[PDB]
């Protein structure tokens, strides 16, 4: 059973670094390459390019060569895509999949945010009391976001049920 | 500049057969374009169906097959399942670079009322009880980190 | 053929 499992969701500030992990098993590691891929949200999927984990080389699609880098740890059988200068573009769920020749293998998808800088520059002349106010008010949205979740997730679950004690 | 295209959306039936085509922007797709053919489903679960035109993914049922006809690549499903409703991708190589499609999202009629799943085995639907539970953690953990990334720029006002 | 590392 060949799996490619990568780190979880992650968010940070336009400029700052990111590194997606994507740890390979069930397969000889070094014996096909890894493949990066960007699916922007609502978007169709970019390839990054590939790392040869063999030779440790790297090929870079055009668009992406500059901020995005790839680099291995390969006696863990880990290979890792690293994001510079983070822009809000880059806000995506990045995949790493295994040749080959494409893309046969897909890691379960990392999605990256990137916060927004502008609100910083505005919201940085109000008072504590304001931005307590607007901080706290995000509580209620989330938790009604995952509340919905849950309860979808049971309308799924109990079909199933059914299914196993007909 | 080379765009790969794929129909937006296709419906089928149940237990029929329906082909998925990918059309290149150069001319005909040949086996130096490579075809490939991946299934997503939620939650961003991606699949490898077919590389290198024709080449099924071990595991993959065999129902899936990938072929050029006339001047695209396809892909055909013989005996489509309920399950098999997704957005269905396929990526062709130029030279130096991989270009994927747009993306089918195939509909498969019939299924809201769940009652394929009766027909399932229990092993299978084991499996896709045990499946949901992490899924749905995943997607929650989404959520929380959209709202780690609304609540930063608050928070950085707070510190500065 | 294809370059990559199959």
């Amino acid at each position: 059973q060949i799996q490619l499992v990568q780190s979880g969701p992650e968010v940070q500030k336009p400029g700052e670094t990111v590194r997606i992990s994507c740890k390979a098993s069930g397969y000889t590691f070094t014996t096909a390459g890894m493949q990066w891929v960007q699916k922007m949200p609502g978007k169709s999927l970019k390839w990054i390019g590939w790392i040869n984990t063999r030779s440790g080389v790297p090929k870079y699609a055009e668009d992406f060569k500059g901020r995005f880098a790839f680099s291995l740890e390969t006696s863990a059988s880990i290979a890792y895509l690293h994001i510079n200068n983070l822009k809000n573009e880059d806000t995506a769920t990045y995949f790493c999949a295994r040749e080959g020749p494409g893309f046969v293998y897909w890691g379960q998808g990392t999605l990256v945010t990137v916060s927004s800088g502008s609100d910083y520059e505005f919201l940085k002349s109000w008072t504590v009391e304001d931005l307590q106010k607007r901080l706290l008010a995000l509580d209620p949205m989330m938790e009604q976001e995952i509340e919905e979740i849950r309860q979808k997730c049971q309308s799924k679950r109990q079909p199933i049920l059914d299914a196993i004690e007909a | 500049q080379t765009v790969v295209t794929q129909e937006s959306a296709l419906t089928t039936s149940p237990g029929e057969t329906v082909t998925l085509t990918c059309r290149s922007s150069t001319g005909a797709v040949t086996t130096s374009n490579y075809a490939n053919w991946v299934q997503e489903k939620p939650d961003h679960l991606f699949t490898g169906l077919i590389v290198g035109t024709n080449n099924r993914v071990p595991g993959v049922p065999p129902r899936f097959s990938g072929s050029l006809i006339e001047d695209k690549a396809a892909l055909t499903i013989t005996g489509a399942q309920t399950e098999d409703e997704a957005i269905y991708f396929c990526a062709l190589w130029y030279s130096n670079h991989w270009v994927f499609g747009g993306g089918t999202k195939l509909t498969v009629l019939g299924g809201s009322d769940y009652e394929f799943l009766k027909s399932w085995t229990v092993e299978d639907l084991q499996k896709r009880l045990l499946a949901l539970d992490p899924m749905c953690e995943q997607e929650i953990e989404e959520i929380r980190q959209k709202y780690q990334s609304k609540r930063q720029p608050i928070l950085d006002a707070i510190e500065a | 053929g294809y370059p990559g590392q199959v």
